[PDB]
């Protein structure tokens, strides 16, 4: 049997990066500031690494 | 015909794509029923149905004062085919930067690649039903010749062969298919009567004289030689002689490919439908299991399934 | 008595579409239910279970799938009824938006 | 005689896949909190976190 | 006890087979999705049939 | 194709296929009483008058 009851539909895993996103956005300045890494590229990835 | 060159609603707005120039309305009622085109689906390469079979030695005298020893009999089950056609596109090349002409569309290649395409689907779909009918046919023994006789092409003394052929059934024969110059032959010939069965208002008949119509396409399925050798075939068909049948499985993909200097973007396109012939059955083993018109075309690759040529459907003959 | 639940938006993993006698009816919606283990302990667990809304011939149909020490329950196919009896006709779960249920 | 006749057999398509074979559904909660599951997203390569020893 | 066939723990072969039976506590074990979850797919032409990718 | 003789109205129509232009004869519409028709069943309206 398929036994796939955890099984998600892939626009709704499309939609996951958005909502956690906009949950962060809602969450403060403390989430944005713990995962600034994506919002905020860094100035010279060489200086990055 | 329409030019269009006046008003320019939009850059070659539809106006012209020189779509075909072979009659291709060839289908269901066209042909009287003749080429039936139809949509119905059927799964793997092939499509067999089996009916019982026309008992030979049925009736036998009999001798009441001594019976003798009773034969023996049994009863058979005939098979029936319909191959199934795959036909294609090759990889259309769009212009992806639009060209820069007095006309500037780059959607319109592909809106544009859809009608003709369309356009040359149906004819392919005609050609080839054409070209295994006369195939199945002439494998069949339903041929005529008359190219040895006279000019080649008599106006209507031609017709009364087929009809001796195909026997006492003669009735159900209901369209010819032809060229155009079989059809110009059948004028001329009118034109100037040796036995005056025609009158100036009766000279442009297009029937066969036996209630029959001729209907006209240019396939290149029904010619093949050139000058001395050049051959026209004229084939006339039954209710249901030849089965075309869609599977409505038309897939289309546009792909970026590039890889060059310039974008690369193509069109391909793919279908398939199925094709049957009234009494005859593909040889599976013999051809392919995805022909080609060439092998379609070929005969030995089609089988006589029923028992009498008045039972199949259609009656071949050649004119030059 | 009935409880009106909250879904939240990530818990709805999955639905489906299907007509039947021409008509939009939703015929399959999974979504999952959190809550925490109760035991003796003051340790807090977060133990999920997979609620399967379906719908068959028009009836609405339920079961609910459970976890625990390595395995996946599953339990029986029940068909709540209302006070009148007569089962139901649509699954009882709306999925609301800014643009329209 | 049925050597006369013509056997089609059988055939039907049941569009169904195994799907594996060890079980994995133990994963959160079967194991008491044992293994765990979020959707937290990191990169690079590595995450940090300082306890004060 | 619980039980799964995973290759991780067998860790042995033929006589010289060691299964390693490992006990947790709570958060034993930690793995997180990063939910950037990619799923395209390619067609091509050039061929006698279109081709797809997963 | 509207046409007007001797103040009355006459029409023909058209029909194409595919470059097959087949043409009606000259028709006579009447109104419903009869009297047929004194101008052409056609306005040109513009912006500065019709």
């Amino acid at each position: 049997d398929s036994n796939n009851i955890k099984y998600v539909r892939e626009d709704a895993k499309k939609m996951h990066k958005l909502w956690a996103h906009i949950r962060m956005a809602m969450e403060g300045s403390r989430a944005i500031k713990d995962n600034a890494k994506e919002f905020v590229p860094h100035p010279d990835n060489t200086k990055a690494t | 015909a329409l030019s269009d060159l006046q008003v320019f609603n939009d850059w070659a707005y539809k106006t012209m794509s020189e779509v075909l120039d072979q009659q291709v309305e060839l289908f269901n009622g066209a042909t009287r029923g003749a080429i039936i085109l139809r949509s119905a689906g059927n799964t793997g390469d092939l499509s067999e149905a089996a009916f019982w079979a026309k008992i030979q030695g049925l009736v036998r005298p009999r001798d009441p004062y001594s019976n003798a020893d009773v034969a023996a009999k049994d009863l058979r089950q005939l098979v029936d085919n319909t191959i199934k056609v795959a036909s294609g596109t090759p990889p259309i090349n769009i212009p992806p930067s639009m060209l820069r002409w007095i006309q500037k569309n780059p959607q319109e290649a592909g809106a544009v690649i859809g009608q003709q395409l369309a356009g040359d689907t149906m004819q392919d779909m005609l050609n080839n039903g054409l070209a295994a009918g006369k195939a199945a046919f002439t494998a069949g023994g339903a041929v005529h010749d008359i190219s040895a006789a006279g000019t080649g092409l008599m106006t209507q003394r031609a017709f009364n062969a087929a009809q001796r052929i195909f026997g006492d059934r003669s009735t159900d024969i209901q369209v010819w298919v032809s060229h155009s110059s079989p059809l110009f032959d059948l004028y001329d010939n009118a034109l100037a009567n040796a036995e005056q069965l025609y009158v100036f208002g009766t000279v442009n008949v297009r029937a066969d004289a036996f209630g029959r119509p001729i209907i006209i396409t240019d396939s290149p399925a029904l010619v093949s030689g050139a000058a001395e050798t050049l051959r026209h075939s004229t084939l006339g068909l039954t209710t249901g002689a030849i089965l075309i049948e869609q599977n409505q499985d038309f897939d289309s993909t546009v792909v970026d490919g590039t890889g060059k200097q310039n974008i690369t973007r193509q069109y391909q396109a793919e279908w398939s439908y199925n094709l049957g012939v009234n009494g005859y059955a593909y040889d599976i083993a013999t051809g392919g299991k995805a022909p080609n018109p060439t092998a379609l075309a070929t005969a030995a690759n089609w089988d006589k399934i029923s028992t009498s040529i008045k039972d199949t459907g259609g009656v071949v003959l050649v004119t030059k | 008595r009935p409880y009106i639940k909250f879904i939240a938006a990530e818990d709805i993993l999955n639905w489906r579409e299907r007509w039947v006698n021409g008509a939009k009816r939703t015929t399959l919606l999974v979504f999952r239910e959190e809550s925490d283990a109760d035991d003796d302990g003051y340790q807090i667990y977060k133990e999920e279970v997979w609620r399967e809304l379906r719908l068959v011939d028009g009836t609405y149909w339920q079961r609910t799938w459970r976890e625990n020490d390595g395995q996946l329950y599953v339990d029986d196919w029940i068909s709540p009824t209302k006070a009148d009896g007569s089962q139901f006709d649509e699954i009882p779960f709306v999925i609301f938006g800014s643009k329209n249920n």
